[PDB]
């Protein structure tokens, strides 16, 4: 998952 | 604006951003993808209208996060563009663009778009 | 990235932005709506990926301008999101969002979207 | 999809759209800016994925309204792009682009962007 | 508008779309990801302003393609929003949104944004 | 107001 | 590659 | 015109 989201 | 913006904000997903709004229109702070870990904190910088209109208008603002820190590099950057709205139930309504570094063949899939509302209240 | 980004860039309309890319991923500089007047220069701040991938990928970056300076206040902010692409004909391909401070009734018309290519060559 | 999409949907503002989803992926119907007047109804047309994936994915769809009818012409068109999500609390989450016909000098302000959620429940 | 829009258009990538503009504001046609193969042709539908303003304004329009045909299903739909500009070097300048059907966990990555210029001249 | 909105 | 592009 | 543009 991208760090914006996790 | 300013004093109203400085603080901790939460979106619907559980992300946290902590921002200081400076007297000369600067925003500085950190975005945290999850509420408690250094590996998930990233630097942000941005700007806001430091003399907004006196009728009931929002204060326009924007900021950038590049998704690189000491532990991770996701080769991408997001910008949020929106407006602060004050009062008893203060919120920042934003739209955002996330761009990834691509090859030129893959450039058509480089940028995602979405929207986010931040509140001072964690639910 | 970094050394390649620092410099003066021009878009198709005649706007100029001057940016320094710092070692720790910071972008600082000024946007000028027209090539020669202080009343048209505005502060920008942003971030970029300071360790981009070694295959032929672009470097992801973003910046914000709030449209207030000493002479004018347009009660609005733009964010640009894109990627630097190096080489003999270096360019930064961006998409942008311009948000105006609105009343809540008018919030549906608050944000415009467009796109911009910057080159080091003024035509 | 199809049978689940056909029906009346309401957004948060009070707008209504009535759509039929055809067996071969066509959407046809009307958008009403307000719940009861012919002068506010406009034709829409669009497309949807008529064989969506069997895991818990949304059904992708899109439609266009040009803002001309027998009473009014606003010289503009909106497209909505999103996905239907079924179940007890069915909804269509969309992002939209509204373009106005402009002169070439004014083309930079031609397109607004926003987002809309439609539900079968009017609140 | 109408007679000027009906025809074959090419973008910078090599894609072709063939459209008929009907008297009552309807657009119908096919998009081809590559200039010569049935497996790459997809149905489009849309709308345009059929009585545009008489000063030098563009004609606003939009269309949708759902990416399913007899050979392939990519579980996604794109909408293009823009304006036709007539004359000796006719073009349609668009911005587009591509949405994929996702799970609710993955909904944040569902929609890409970009831009496209179509010309009557294949280069 | 635009007809999308009123 | 997505059919919009190939 | 907006200062982004003039």
């Amino acid at each position: 998952c991208h760090p914006q989201f996790c | 604006a300013e004093a109203g913006i400085t603080g901790t904000w939460y979106n619907q997903l559980g992300s946290t951003f902590i921002v200081t709004a400076g007297a000369d229109g600067a925003l500085t702070g950190t975005y945290e993808s999850a509420v408690g870990n250094a590996e998930s904190r990233y630097v942000l910088t941005g700007r806001y209208d430091s003399a907004p209109a006196t009728d009931g208008s929002g204060t326009a603002l924007g900021w950038t996060v590049a998704w690189k820190n000491n532990y991770r590099n996701a080769h991408s950057a997001t910008t949020w563009s929106g407006q602060y709205v004050g009062g008893a139930e203060a919120r920042i309504n934003t739209q955002w663009l996330l761009t990834s570094g691509t090859t030129e063949a893959n450039a058509w899939k480089s940028t995602l778009v979405g929207h986010d509302t931040f509140t001072k209240v964690k639910p």
